[PDB]
RNA sequence: CUUUAAUGUUUGAUGUUCUAACGUUGACCCGUAAUCCGGGUUGCGGACAGUGUCUGGUGGGUAGUUUGACUGGGGCGGUCUCCUCCUAAAGAGUAACGGAGGAGCACGAAGGUUGGCUAAUCCUGGUCGGACAUCAGGAGGUUAGUGCAAUGGCAUAAGCCAGCUUGACUGCGAGCGUGACGGCGCGAGCAGGUGCGAAAGCAGGUCAUAGUGAUCCGGUGGUUCUGAAUGGAAGGGCCAUC
RNA sequence: AAUUCCUUGUCGGGUAAGUUCCGACCUGCACGAAUGGCGUAAUGAUGGCCAGGCUGUCUCCACCCGAGACUCAGUGAAAUUGAACUCGCUGUGAAGAUGCAGUGUACCCGCGGCAAGACGGAAAGACCCCGUGAACCUUUACUAUAGCUUGACACUGAACA
RNA sequence: GUUUAUUAAAAACACAGCACUGUGCAAACACGAAAGUGGACGUAUACGGUGUGACGCCUGCCCGGUGCCGGAAGGUUAAU
RNA sequence: UGUAACGGGGCUAAACCAUGCACCGAAGCUGCGGCAGCGACGCUUAUGCGUUGUUGGGUAGGGGAGCGUUCUGUAAGCCUG
RNA sequence: AGGACCGAACCGACUAAUGUUGAAAAAUUAGCGGAUGACUUGUGGCUGGGGGUGAAAGGCCAAUCAAACCGGGAGAUAGCU
RNA sequence: UUUUGUAUAAUGGGUCAGCGACUUAUAUUCUGUAGCAAGGUUAACCGAAUAGGGGAGCCGAAGGGAAACCGAGUCUUAACU
RNA sequence: CCAUAGGUUAAUGAGGCGAACCGGGGGAACUGAAACAUCUAAGUACCCCGAGGAAAAGAAAUCAACCGAGAUUCCCCCAG
C-alpha cells in the first residue's frame, strides 16, 4: 500500500466500527447438523460434545441450512423463523 | 471570510439542529426559520442565530 | 513468519459475501455546513472499493 | 505573469441524434441553454439537458428564434 | 443570626536569642617512626551551607536532525490549488518559465412562488439645473442588465418591481456524465411534511461554470448499539457537527 | 591606499617610451581611531620600484671537459594491452575516422631520433548537477541535554517577644 | 623567535607593553558521576579569561538593537 | 591539410524535357524440397494422415518445450585390466 | 652585558636545478636562516579519540587526521553504477 | 553494457584455467496435479515408531449490519414503488 | 578511667582459567519510517557481576465467572 508518495488507500479513507466482543461467542448452527448430536436433545453442550461449536461458545442459534429429518427438541438456543417452521414440521419440538 | 456558522436548533424537544452561516455584523437580530425536524417529523420554527 | 496485516487497513475495509471490500466514504468528517445534504446523504452509504484498488486492499490484507 | 488555466469541463453532446437512451441519460452537458428542452427532456440546475423518458433523441430547430430544440421520441 | 468585648485555649506568620543535628581544605592528642583517613578534645560557622527528588529560567557548551520541487545546467527571479477564454487541428481530451484574466466569497434576501414590467444611448421641450441629477415626448433596439473574471446563456426573461413566504426541507433514488482511484456532478420519480398559486403546477438554494482541504487526533449535542463477573458508569460506535 | 568599481583617475618625478614605482590632489563605489588611527630608528631567506657593478639571461649561440644516450659482453624490469594483415585526403557517421564511401599513395623488415595523432598511459573528473547521500562547521533553524541558576519537600531544631 | 612533518615561512602566530573583566582563598577557572588534583605550598604588586600588540603623538561621538551589570515597585509566571 | 558541391573515370549527351518498348534489380512474389505453430474438417477416438487454410523479424517481458552436469533410489544389477 | 655581530659542529629549510616507473613513499647538489638561547640533544616519564596537544596550521597524535588504529554491531544502508 | 542512437574516439575485458550471482525458511494467494468430498485435514505429543493413535484446532458449507440483533435474507429509513 | 579502634598469632575459606547455555547491573547506533525528532532497530550488539550442571521460576494476596480450575517451566493452537 504504497502509491508513490500519494496518500494510500488505507489512510485517505475513514475508519468505522468497532468489534464486538459478543459475536466471538455467538454461533451459528445449521440444520445439516443436529442430526449430529447424538440425543435429539440440542444445548450448547450437545453441540460442543459433538465438536460443532466450540468450548468458547456461549450463544447459538438455529439457522436455516438444509434439510432436518429427525426429531429434535431444542433447548435453549435461539431459532430462527424458517428453521422453526423447518425443525416442527420434521416432528421436533422448540422449547427456551 | 467573515460570515460566521450558526446552528439553528429545533423548538421541539428534540436535540435535532441545522446549521449555517450568517453575517453577525450586519444583521445582529436572530434567525428564526419554520425548518422541519425529523425527529418529531413536523415542520417546527428554529432559533438560534449563534 | 506469519504475514502481518496492514493494521490500518483492517480498521477501514470489511469483506463482503463475493470476496469484494466495503469501505466508509471519504469527506464526511469535518467541514459539513457548506456541503450540500444531497452530497452528505450519499456519502453515508458504504461502499464498494473499486476494481483499481483490490490489488492494494488484498495485498494489505491478507487474512480477510 | 501567466501560465494558468483550469481543468477542461468535458462538456459537450453526450448521445448525438437517432441514439436510443434510457430515461434519466444526459444528453447534453453544456453551459448556457445553446440547446433547450423539448419534448421528454428536462434541463438541470447546470443547464444540463437529460433524458427524461425512454426513446430516441431528436434534434430540431424551433420557433421564433431559430433555437435548437432537443425532443425524445418515444421508443 | 449580625456585630463586638474580656479570658482561657487551639494553630500558623515574623524578628531576635540559643545549642544540640550538619560543615570545617582552624589548633592540639591518638592509631602512627604518616600534610591520607578515622577517632578524641576544642574553636569557628550553624538550620545556613551542601547534597537528593520535583520544578521554572538560561543553555550551539554538547548532541540528533531539517533546510521542497518545477527549472530549456543549477542559482537568483517566478510558479505550485481552483475558475474563464485562446493555443486546441469543427466530439472529448491535449503541452511549454505560451498569450490574457479571475477566485480563496457574498446573500435570510440577492433563496421559493405568484402577479406585473422592460433596457443603454442620443435628440427635442422644460424652474433653480450645469456636458451629465428630476419631468414629458420621440428615435433606438438590448449597443443594457445579470452581487464579483471571462465564456456560453437569458424576453416565456436567467434582467427589473411588488405580495406571501422558508423547498437554503428529511429519508431515498431509475438512470447517466466524469475521473487511475480518492472523489466530483446531473437527475425524473417514491415516501413524509411544507410554501406560493384559483388552478395546471413550481420549489431539495442562487443564470451556469470558481469561493477550497483527505485521513488521524480530538471538542460539542443526540441515540442503552456496545459496555471485559454482574448493575451502572468511563471509553468506544452510529447520526449531526466543529 | 594590502582598501578606489569607473580606472592605465588627474597633475608631477624617474624612462626614448612606465597599466607597475615615488610625490601630490581628494569626486573615501566601499579608511578611520585598542576586531586600534597615524608616524616609526633598527630588523626581515618579507612585498613593490630604481641605479652602480657584473655577467651566455639575451642579441645568438660556439667550442671544450666529464656522466648518460649509441655499439659489444653479462644480468635483466615497468606502466599498457578486445583482436589486428595498425597509410594520406575529401566526405559520411553517436555530429573531430588506421578500420565506412570515393580516391590517392605505398616492395618486405629493422636501427637512431622527434613527439602531430592514436579524443595516448596514470587516477569509477576534485568543477557542475543529481541522491528525500555523508561528514565536520555556524547561528536569534527545530528538538533535546550537560552546566549554571530559581523555589518546594527531605536531611532539619529550640527559646522568647 | 613560531607555523601548514611531505607544494604556503608570510603581512599570519607569538611577543614585551596596554586595557577591560572575573577572582577574598575551600579563590575564580579547569580535569574529574565523586574523591581528589592543577590554579599554588601562590593571596589582588596575585591568579584566570578576553582583546590590542615595542616605542612616539593619540584614541572622537552613539546605550535605540544584542550582551553584561545593577534595581526592586507593579504586570505575568513552575513545582506545591 | 588535398582535386574535394556528379561517389570516381569520363560525358556535349553518358544532361534536361516528352513519349514508348525492353532489360537489370531485394531475404518482396513465384517454383521445387524441408521443419514448426494455430485454426477448420472425415476418420483416426487416447492421434496421425489423404487433408486443408494460414502463420513463423523481434528488445523489455509473458507463455511452452527440452539438453547437459553432480548427487540419491532402481543398483550386491549392468559395463570395466 | 646581550632572546648582541660574523661563522663551523648542531638545529633548520629560503631559492634554483636534478630526481619525479627516484639512489630516496620528500631526497641530492649549489647557494640559504639560526647558531648562549623563547636554543639544541640523549635517556626515562605523563596526556588518548569528540579526547589529547597545539607561539593556531584544522597542525600533529606510528608514511593514516574537519575526528587515529584494531575488532565488533555488520551481509549498515545504497530509489545509484 | 548503457542508450533516442555506438565501428564509435562512450564503459569493460592482456590471455588461459579454476571459482563467481534469483537461494533458504516460514506464512498468504493463484495455476497444474493427486486424494477425499458437504466435507477436507490434523499440530504438539504418545509411538510396535515415515505405521497407527492424537480432530486441540484450522478451512468450507450463510450472509447482512458499526453493533445489539436478524437470518436466505439483512441494512438504510417513520416505511420503502 | 572501664572500653572500642588498632596490633600479633593460629584455624578454615576464597583468589585464577574456561566454549556455549542461565540470572542480574548497565546499554548503543547504523537501519526502517521511502526525509526525521515520538516510534523502530532493541533491552539486540557490547561492557560488567554472579552461579550451576543446568540456571531461573514456583506452591495463588492466580485466573475465571456465578460454572469452575488449581504451583512453576517447555511445546502446538488461540492468532497476526
Amino acid at each position: 500500500g504504497f502509491e508513490g508518495g500519494q496518500m494510500p488507500l488505507y489512510r485517505r479513507l475513514p475508519k468505522f466500527g468497532f468489534t464486538s466482543r459478543k459475536a466471538a461467542i455467538t454461533a451459528e448452527i445449521r440444520l445439516s447438523d443436529l442430526a449430529k448430536v447424538e440425543g435429539g436433545v440440542v444445548d450448547l453442550n450437545t453441540l460442543k460434545a459433538a465438536n460443532i461449536i466450540g468450548i468458547q461458545i456461549e450463544f447459538a442459534k438455529v439457522i436455516l441450512a438444509g434439510e432436518v429429518t429427525t426429531p429434535v427438541t431444542v433447548r435453549g438456543l435461539r431459532v430462527t423463523k424458517g428453521a422453526r417452521a423447518a425443525i416442527e414440521a420434521a416432528g421436533g419440538k422448540i422449547e427456551e | 471570510g467573515i460570515r460566521e456558522k450558526i446552528k439553528l436548533v429545533s423548538s421541539a424537544g428534540t436535540g435535532h439542529f441545522y446549521t449555517t452561516t450568517k453575517n453577525k455584523r450586519t444583521k445582529p437580530e436572530k434567525l428564526e426559520l419554520k425548518k422541519f425536524d425529523p425527529v418529531v417529523r413536523q415542520h417546527v420554527i428554529y432559533k438560534e442565530a449563534k | 513468519p506469519k504475514i502481518k496485516t496492514v493494521r490500518g487497513a483492517a480498521k477501514r475495509f470489511k469483506k463482503t459475501g463475493k470476496g469484494g471490500f466495503k469501505h466508509k466514504h471519504a469527506n464526511l468528517r469535518h467541514i459539513l455546513t457548506k456541503k450540500a445534504t444531497k452530497r452528505k446523504r450519499h456519502l453515508r452509504p458504504k461502499a464498494m472499493v473499486s476494481k483499481g484498488d483490490l490489488g492494494l486492499v488484498i495485498a494489505c490484507l491478507p487474512y480477510a | 505573469r501567466n501560465g494558468r488555466d483550469s481543468e477542461a469541463k468535458r462538456l459537450g453532446v453526450k448521445r448525438f441524434g437517432g441514439e436510443s437512451v434510457l430515461a434519466g441519460s444526459i444528453i447534453v452537458r453544456q453551459r448556457g441553454t445553446k440547446f433547450h428542452a423539448g419534448a421528454n427532456v428536462g434541463c438541470g440546475r447546470d443547464h444540463t439537458l437529460f433524458a427524461k423518458a425512454d426513446g430516441k433523441v431528436k434534434f430540431e430547430v424551433k420557433g421564433p428564434k431559430n433555437r435548437k430544440f432537443i425532443s425524445i421520441e418515444a421508443e
